[PDB]
């Protein structure tokens, strides 16, 4: 038989869910976004791509933030991730308001997982299209997730999704391998700038704008706060000259 | 959402109801199971199968208790027997023992489970049960009784019957063994016969399960004080007595 | 008022040697106003009698009920139901209403066809079963038929002698209420047997 | 979503056709035989069992004649689970009714409740039709005695004599050629006997092989479901069986 | 094409092509232009007629006193989202005593159109909007889809032929953003910049509307013989 | 066609679905196995993490699911984790109902009527994964008892499930009909799993380092999973052996 | 009402007395208020009669329910979380005051629950409008360790305390007894110190007395 | 009742009375008011018995759903979860409540929600009908760090006191231990506090 991959949570012979490696394709056609987990924080990164220069710069953000202490970005249908963060954003305002502590890291990424995931059991509904890398400081540390269309989430050292998610990846690994006792914030940060910069090469035809937010328990005070002023555009020196 | 509110099992233009033909089908393919009443009791058996020899067999309860003087068993699909036996048990209380005080008669409760079965093959969204269910009761004013409950949701009442896949040989078996003067033993001595053929593997206490409704076994009732509360008929065999059943054909 | 008190009444059951008697008294009124002589409180599904005292309405609405019921559990079950199955069903149809209770006070009273034990039971409002096996008393005077049912009561009395019994029983507590009487009905149930007299009572 | 898998129950064909009416009335056409027959003192209902088998009870067995109050029974044909899913609904129906006006329902009016039930079926709710035919077998003041019949559809008609399921075509024929207006209970009793005989596939028939009913007259309706011993009795003194 | 049945199907490709039939409907519509200033934003509407005998569709809805859109597509799509915006912008001002910003407004667009695209039975929303406004951030002009994703610029345009305005907006850039505190210049600019869009056709008093929104400019629509100095 | 994308029966009596979903649970390639000790049972899994950039203390498919009831799951982690937060609610809601902890065999037929639930209606895919309840029943002792995507639950005197699941039963049936008896005749907690991981060695034919393992064990009153150093711990007791 | 219950060395016993009165009329002389929720597990109703019953058989069925679906024998603490669950749903209004005891896997166990739905355990407990009086024995008497026959003993003397000094209670006393491993032991009227004397006649009265208007045969076929 | 909780240097203390009353009529006077709502969280009861106990059992359902789910709650949590149930619940409880923790990043806290479903968090709580007796003296006696034999007399001589002034209080005296050593169950018998 075939028409296997016309519904959602319809199994094929092979156990696959056809309609969630669809979302996938649908992923891997975003724009590149990456995480590095440090010593005492998280950095998130992404790369908007400049259409046309009548874009206002500095504006349409794509990183996003849950509560107060969880940064958010994707890759994938935009909507999709912004719907999942308003998603999560309830689950951690439900969390407060019952534990009155806000909403630990692992505890906010299997809200996010199960839910994911229970938009892939239904053939009423469509799988997200986005895969997510999310984190931050709770009580334990710092956390980094990645979290796929299948609802699948883990744990990271680093994370890299989009075009240029091979590249970064690689970039990525080279950090674990190079220092394994850790980065810290503020050069996790210009290594953030220096792999979004490699990464644009997939993209290279169009012009991009770096986006960098960061989470850490030294330089943050454990909030989350965009990368801006003097230290973005610090990373974004670094960048230029990492390539050159 | 549930967009399903629509039947699943529809009238094909020969007027037939495939999904209850492919669940009688599945039915087919069940372990055989068998059932005969006799004068002073009824005696339901079947075989335990299990897949693997490292899973424990008492576990793998075919044959289950639904009041103190009815119990069942199947060939089918386990788990929809399993929520059907819990769905009974529900019933024979809420539609029932709280209302009058007293367990439901062997062909009331049977009318509930086909009406629970019923309902799978005309509800929306939902395919009928892939079992087939002998009943074996007693009431106080029938006596006892043996009912075959099918995934139509029809049932009908058996001196004796079998179902699975040895079901024609048993019960051309039974048709030539059982008479209306049989005894309880007499004819758990049938059911065991009519088992060994259908059961081609070792044939013991342990690989098969056996359970009768005779008469109300006191021992079994847990408290003495009620001359009213005789006691429970239902009673699975254990495999010691099927095994000094078995030394003995 | 108090609705159980509005239209007056009452029940009374016995058992005797292999045989019930049921009686009831005929009145319904509206308080001091008597307004029919026939109201007779007593009804019976197959070969079983169920006595209602209290709110008109309530017994009326009862009554139809059971009938409801008891018919349906003949077509289910293809036999009439048991008086102790039917106590029963009376115990659950009353609790089924908790909260928002019939004003009623029923008196169950037949043979077991299968057992031939005789068999009386009496409820309140609320559906709690009172398995006695010598008397039930029900409605305004229910006093009065207590006491009556007390002193005359005797066990394993004949049907001819546990007529006269249920009915002095009967006849001195409607003398005593204002809100019983004007007539009243004996049922003498036997196994294959059930006869009906409406006794000579005062009038006032 | 799931509208590729709905089957659309209740649509109509270009020819202005219920699909699944038309098939579960050809799912009936293999049901067993029942006839009901009204003489003018009485009606009789007859049907054949399409289970048989030796170890079959009969004794504690209701597969086509049902009670549905004390003066209408019913004969069926087609799935049993769903006739008596259809038959608990027209009891509770017909004690609703005596509860409301304290009379018994008449005949027609439980008649057309059940039909216009099976109706429902076949114009919303997307759910396949119940696969049942009934044969109404009643007696209320104000018509006497009555006999009818209803189809999936929710369509019902009055006839003096019926039959549903199996050999209908022959069955009517033979009833048509058999019947006269002024005929006694005895006589319809005859004649169904005949009629399903003479209508049955198997070699003969048996007590074993079939249910009856009367509804007939002390100024009272007495509503009689044949045991099996009354059935062979009423098999020998129809001159269909010996002893 | 198997997937293009409904918004819960994604192709192999990975593409939603009921949220791109949509966007079809978009490039149907008639053209329209927004562009803005840092105190000013206009939205001119070249409205579309059935024929001659027909009225210039109504093409530029208000939403607040601070905020307005025009629409390019299935207008009654565009009537149910401008009036969710009124709404949002009403329990803005009654709840919290606030202007709405545009940003915000934006956010609530895409998440009220990104609820369609991924629901069976239901559409996404076949409109795109060019939503103007000065809010406490100052001049703002945004681009809406019917997939969801909105983008702030400074200026765009949207429907039929709209890649010539776009185009001209483009070369335009550093000329327009410096029009502050002259609105019939930064008006004039979007109207040549909607006549790039003409094909056989040229701007007149019945198929122009103007939108402007500003500093101390409160977001007014002109149509007919308020246009006539324009064109 | 259509019969084979809902649960409903192919005209040979067939759920295409449940076992489309039966062939799913192999889908992460990692297998596992449960035995039993004189007041213990002891869950061993393979560990597999293939990507350097992944935590690898994250990367887990035993669930703690109440105090006394651990879960080992085959089969990809979304499905496995939504039958565990489901397995969680409904341990603490038996709890509160009726005021002891729920039995793991109980638990385990929970999950199978939901189970049996998806297999019956059209609207919710089964569950692709197979879980394996371990705990040490008040009532039973050690007990191991399963659950599959088709609503069938059984209890094990041991298990394995996996792609490789066969070996390992294998070894564990002649290991049984060797030794004579249903469990495995050792005191200790940490000499059962060195029983459970020596069988799996020698039934995969590999070595394990501390990093390739996951070890769940539940005692009375307790269940725990060991840390990467005491299962170090049990290898280098092991080279003993 | 009087209702007590006593644990010993091996297990429970509950008593109760035998009188239901609708406020000063004794309603019933023989009332059985030791109700069965399972073979092992019983308890002792007080208050409105009919909610104890009511909400005993109602427990008792979803008990019944519960220990087919687990397979295993009921448990004391489940009959109790869900009569205290079900009771504090109804903020009293369901007017039961039990005392349940029982004997399961875990051991014997005795508890008490108001109908507000509090529950209190303990070694011996008394409910009822007699509960002071049994009490005053139960504290002048219990100790620990006691044997089947001295707790037998001291629930009986309790009950019967609660019987001659309560106007509530009276007329007889039900036992029940449950011992670890041994069945339930149900003691109907284990005692009846209160037995109607002989009447001095007999009121039988000669056939005729009654005046009747109409006599007629009812047909009940 | 009359109920208390002190942190000290090692932990925290839970003291209770064991009567409760029907009126003037001692409903039981051996009631164990000291709750255990997790390993190292318990609570002290006063107020409605079944209001007190239901909130407790729904409590105790949330903390061990959190726990199998987050991991070990803490006492603030617990307070938390009490606090929601106490005041989304206000017009249909009579429940005060004192929830006492031990952690080791924290060591012991004391937290008390009275009637209306406020939290306060707090060195020592008192609560409960005779607590009314003992403010001046639990004041004027409390000191910070305590010892566990100081803590352990502090409660014993603030309960005797309550139980000597309220009638609604008495029997026996209670005492729950939550230090990292673990959880300890103390009793005091009315012989010998009442010479106190
Ligand atoms: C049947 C008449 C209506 C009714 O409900 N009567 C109640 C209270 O009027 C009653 O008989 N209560 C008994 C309890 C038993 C009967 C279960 C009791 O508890 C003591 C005092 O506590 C009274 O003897
Ligand atoms: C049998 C049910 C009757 C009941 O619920 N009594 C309550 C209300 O008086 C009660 O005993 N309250 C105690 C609290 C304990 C029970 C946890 C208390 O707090 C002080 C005064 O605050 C009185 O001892
Ligand atoms: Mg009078
Ligand atoms: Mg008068
Ligand atoms: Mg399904
Ligand atoms: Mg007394
Ligand atoms: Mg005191």
């Amino acid at each position: 038989g075939t028409g296997y991959d016309l519904s959602n949570s319809v199994f094929s012979p092979d156990g696959r869910n056809f309609q969630v490696e669809y979302a996938v394709k649908a992923v891997e056609n975003g724009t590149t976004s990456i995480g590095i987990k440090c010593n005492d924080g998280v950095v998130f990164a992404v790369e908007k791509l400049i259409t046309s220069k009548l874009l206002v710069p500095q504006k349409n953000v794509k990183i996003q933030v849950v509560d107060r202490h969880i940064g958010c970005v994707y890759s994938g249908l935009i909507p999709d991730g912004r719907h999942l963060v308003n998603r999560g954003r309830e689950e951690a305002a439900s969390f407060k308001k019952l534990y009155k502590t806000p909403i630990p890291i692992p505890a906010f990424a299997d809200r996010l997982g199960q839910y994911v995931q229970a938009h892939t059991l239904y053939n009423s509904v469509r799988p997200f299209g986005v895969s997510t890398i999310f984190g931050g400081v709770d009580k334990n540390g710092a956390h980094l997730y990645m979290l796929e269309p299948s609802g699948s989430y883990w744990g990271y050292k680093g994370a890299a999704t989009g075009k240029g998610r091979q590249s970064a990846k690689a970039e990525l690994e080279k950090l674990v391998d190079h220092h394994p006792e850790g980065l810290s914030a503020r050069e996790a940060v210009k290594q953030a700038a220096k792999i979004i910069y490699l990464a644009h090469e997939d993209n290279k035809e169009k012009d991009f704008e770096l986006e960098i937010s960061w989470c850490s328990l030294s330089e943050t005070n454990g909030l989350h706060k965009f990368v801006k002023g003097d230290l973005l555009q610090e990373a974004i020196d670094f960048a230029q000259k990492e390539i050159n | 959402t549930d967009r399903y509110s629509f039947s699943l099992t529809t009238f094909s233009p020969s007027g037939k109801l495939g999904q209850i033909d492919y669940a009688l089908t599945a039915v087919k393919q069940g372990v055989t199971s068998l059932g005969i009443k006799a004068t002073n009791g009824v005696v339901i058996a079947t075989e335990k199968k299990s897949s693997s020899p490292l899973a424990m067999s008492e576990t793998l309860s075919k044959v289950s208790l639904l009041t103190p003087d009815i119990g069942a068993v199947y060939s089918g699909m386990g788990p929809d027997y399993r929520v059907l036996v819990d769905k009974s048990r529900k019933v024979a209380h809420t539609s029932y023992k709280r209302i009058y005080g007293e367990y439901p008669p062997t062909k009331l409760l049977v009318s509930e489970v086909a009406k629970i079965m019923q309902e799978a093959t005309q509800s929306g969204g939902v395919r009928p049960f892939g079992v087939s269910l002998l009943i074996a009761g007693h009431d106080e004013f029938n006596g006892f009784s043996l009912y075959q409950v099918d995934p139509s949701g029809s049932y009908f009442p058996w001196k004796a019957t079998a179902i699975g896949k040895g079901s024609v040989a048993a019960k051309t078996f039974l048709e030539k063994r059982w008479n209306d003067e049989l005894e309880l033993e007499d004819a758990i001595h049938i059911a065991l016969l009519t088992l060994k053929e259908s059961v081609e593997g070792e044939f013991n206490g342990d690989t098969i399960e056996l359970a009768i409704i005779g008469d109300e076994n006191p021992d079994l009732l847990g408290y003495t004080g009620i001359p009213t509360d005789k006691g429970p008929r239902f009673r699975k065999l254990t495999s010691q007595e099927i095994n000094d059943r078995l030394e003995a054909l | 008022s108090d609705p159980s008190s509005i239209n007056g009444g009452i029940v009374v059951a016995m058992t005797g040697k292999d045989c019930v008697a049921i009686a009831c008294d005929l009145r319904l009124g509206s308080q001091s106003l008597g307004v029919s002589n026939k109201f007779e409180k007593i009804f019976h599904y197959g070969h079983v009698f169920l006595g209602i005292t209290g709110l008109a309405t309530d017994v009326t609405t009862l009554n139809e009920m059971f009938r409801y019921k008891t018919n349906l559990y003949k077509l289910k079950e293809e036999r009439a139901i048991e008086p102790e199955t039917f106590t029963q069903l009376v115990s659950s149809s009353l609790y089924e209403r908790r909260f928002g209770p019939y004003f009623v006070g029923p008196v169950v009273a037949g043979i077991n066809s299968k057992s031939g034990k005789p068999f009386i039971a009496g409820f309140d409002l609320i559906g709690c079963i009172d398995e006695a096996k010598d008397f039930i008393v029900s409605g305004t005077a229910s006093d009065q038929l207590f006491g009556m049912c007390e002193s005359l009561y005797e066990p394993n009395l004949e049907p001819e002698d546990l007529f006269e019994t249920i009915s002095q029983a009967l006849l001195n507590a409607a003398d005593r209420d204002a809100l019983s009487g004007w007539g009243a009905v004996v049922y003498i149930i036997k196994k294959d047997e059930v006869v009906k007299r409406y006794l000579k009572m005062r009038q006032d | 979503g799931s509208r590729r898998y709905d089957s659309r129950t209740t649509i109509f064909s270009p020819e202005g056709r219920l699909y699944q009416v038309e098939y579960a009335l050809e799912s009936i056409s293999h049901a067993g035989t029942a006839i009901g027959i009204m003489a003018s003192d009485g009606i009789v209902l007859a049907a054949e069992r399409k289970v048989t088998s030796t170890l079959l009870e009969q004794d504690t067995s209701t597969e086509k004649l049902y009670k549905l109050n004390d003066k209408i029974a019913v004969a069926v044909a087609g799935l049993t689970a769903d006739a008596e899913i259809l038959i608990n609904t027209a009891r509770i129906h017909a004690q609703n009714y005596l509860k409301t006006y304290n009379e018994d329902i008449p005949v027609e009016i439980l008649v057309r409740r059940l039909s216009d039930i099976k109706q429902g079926y076949t114009q919303h709710g997307g759910l396949r039709p119940f696969g049942v035919s009934f044969i109404y077998a009643g007696y209320d003041d104000r018509y006497g005695y009555q006999l009818y019949t209803s189809n999936p559809s929710g369509n019902y008609t009055g006839w003096k004599a019926i039959s549903v399921g199996a050999n209908t075509s022959a069955a009517q024929t033979l009833l048509q050629m058999d019947y006269k207006d002024d005929m006694k209970v005895d006589d319809a009793i005859e004649l169904a006997l005949k009629t399903l005989s003479k209508t049955t596939d198997s070699s003969a028939l048996t007590y074993d092989r079939l249910e009856f009913a009367t509804i007939r007259k002390d100024g009272e309706v007495y509503q009689k479901i044949f045991k099996p011993q009354e059935i062979k009795d009423i098999l020998v003194k129809t001159g269909i069986t010996k002893k | 094409n198997n997937y293009d049945g409904d918004t819960v199907t994604f192709s192999p490709t990975g593409r939603l092509f009921q949220v791109e039939y949509a966007l079809e409907a978009i490039k149907q519509g008639s053209v329209t232009v927004g562009l803005r200033s840092n105190t000013h934003a206009v939205l001119v509407a070249l409205k579309r007629n059935a024929d001659e005998l027909s009225s210039y569709q109504k093409k530029i809805i208000k939403c607040d006193e601070h905020m307005g859109l025009s629409l390019a597509g299935l207008a009654p799509d565009a009537r149910v989202l401008s009036n969710y915006l009124r709404q949002q912008c009403n329990y803005s001002s009654l709840v919290f005593n606030r202007k709405l910003a545009v940003e915000r407004a934006g956010h609530l667009l895409c998440d009220k159109a990104q609820k369609n695209t991924q629901s069976y039975g239901g559409r996404p929303y076949g409109v795109g909007l060019l939503i103007i406004g000065y809010d406490k951030s100052g001049a703002h002009l945004l681009e809406f889809q019917p997939s969801g994703n909105v983008t702030e610029l400074y200026g765009t345009a949207i429907g039929a032929r709209s890649q010539g305005a776009k185009t001209y907006l483009e070369r335009t850039l550093d000329t327009f953003i410096k029009i502050d505190g002259n609105p019939d210049e930064l008006i004039k600019a979007g109207v040549e910049a909607i006549s790039q869009s003409l094909r056989d056709e040229s701007l007149t008093v019945d198929n122009l509307s103007i939108a402007i929104v500003g500093k101390d400019t409160p977001f007014t629509i002109y149509d007919g013989e308020a246009v006539a100095k324009y064109i | 066609g259509y019969d084979r994308h809902i649960t409903i029966f192919s005209p040979e009596g067939r759920l295409y679905q449940v076992e489309y979903a039966f062939k799913a649970t192999n889908q992460t390639n990692i297998n596992s196995l449960a035995v039993r000790g004189k007041d213990c049972t002891v869950v061993i899994s393979q560990k597999k993490v293939p990507d350097k950039l992944l935590d690898p203390t994250t990367v887990s498919y035993i669930f703690c699911i109440s105090r006394t009831i651990g879960m080992v799951v085959n089969g990809p982690i979304p499905d496995a984790r939504n039958a565990a937060l489901r397995a969680k609610a409904e341990a603490a809601e038996f709890r509160y109902k009726y005021g002891y902890d729920m039995p793991c065999d109980v638990l385990a037929k929970r999950m199978a009527n939901l189970s049996q639930i998806y297999t019956q209606r059209a609207y919710m895919r089964p569950l692709g994964v197979i879980l394996t309840f371990v705990s040490v029943d008040e009532e039973l002792g050690p007990s191991i008892y399963k659950t599959d995507p088709a609503g069938y639950y059984v209890g094990y005197k041991a298990t394995a499930t996996g792609p490789k699941q066969q070996e390992i039963t294998t070894n564990l049936e002649n290991h049984f009909k060797k030794s004579k008896i249903d469990h495995i005749n050792e005191e200790s907690w940490e000499k059962v799993v060195e029983f459970a991981i020596t069988h799996m060695i020698d039934a995969l034919g590999t070595e394990f380092s501390k990093n390739d393992l996951e070890v769940g064990v539940a005692t009375k009153d307790k269940f725990f999973t060991l840390s990467a150093e005491n299962i170090e711990e049990r290898l280098v007791a092991i080279a003993e052996q | 009402t009087t209702i007590v219950g006593v644990k010993f060395n091996n297990g429970v016993v509950i008593a109760a007395d035998t009188r239901s009165t609708q406020g000063p009329i004794v309603a019933d002389k023989n009332c059985a208020k030791l109700h069965r929720i399972s073979p092992k597990i019983w308890c002792a109703g007080a208050g409105t009669a009919a909610d104890t019953e009511a909400v005993t058989q109602l427990i008792g069925s979803n008990i019944e329910l519960h220990s087919l679906y687990t397979s295993r024998e009921p448990r004391v603490v489940s009959a109790l979380q869900m009569l205290k669950q079900h009771l504090f749903k109804y903020q009293g209004h369901i007017g039961a005051y039990l005392i349940v005891a029982g004997v399961d896997p875990t051991g014997s166990h005795l508890f008490s629950i108001h109908a507000h739905g509090s529950t209190d355990v303990g070694y011996y407990l008394s409910l009822g409008s007699g509960s002071l009086a049994a009490m005053a024995v139960l504290e002048s008497h219990w100790k620990q360790d006691l044997t089947k026959e001295e707790a037998i003993k001291l629930a009986s003397d309790a009950i019967q305390a609660g019987i001659w000094n309560d106007l509530g209670s009276g007329s007889n006393v039900d036992v029940c007894v449950m011992e670890i491993g041994k069945d339930a032991e149900y003691l109907r009227n284990y005692l009846t110190p209160n037995v109607r004397e002989e009447k001095q006649k007999s009121y039988k009265f000669p056939r005729g007395t009654t005046a009747v208007l109409k006599e007629s045969i009812v047909n009940i076929c | 009742t009359s109920i208390m909780a002190v942190t000290f240097k090692d932990g925290v203390i839970l003291g209770a009375d064991s009567r409760t009353t029907t009126g003037a009529y001692i409903a039981n006077r051996v009631t164990d008011k000291l709750t255990r709502v997790h390993d190292k969280i318990w609570c002290c009861r006063s107020g409605s018995a079944a209001d007190t106990q239901a909130i407790a059992d729904i409590v105790q359902y949330h903390l061990e759903l959190y726990t199998s789910q987050y991991g070990t709650p803490s006492t603030e949590t617990a307070a938390s979860v009490f606090k929601e149930l106490c005041y989304e619940n206000k017009d249909n409880l009579t429940a005060g409540i004192i929830v006492a923790g031990y952690d080791d990043k924290n060591k012991g806290e004391v937290y008390t929600i009275p009637l209306g479903g406020s939290v306060h968090k707090l060195p020592y709580a008192i609560a409960g009908s005779g607590s009314t007796f003992i403010y001046g003296y639990c004041d004027k006696n409390f000191r910070e760090n305590m010892s566990k034999e100081e803590t352990v007399d502090f409660i014993k001589h603030s309960l005797s006191q309550a139980i000597k002034w309220d009638g609604s209080s008495g029997g026996v005296i209670r005492m729950v231990v939550l230090t990292a050593a673990g959880v300890e169950r103390l009793i005091f018998y009315p012989d010998e506090y009442e010479q106190l």
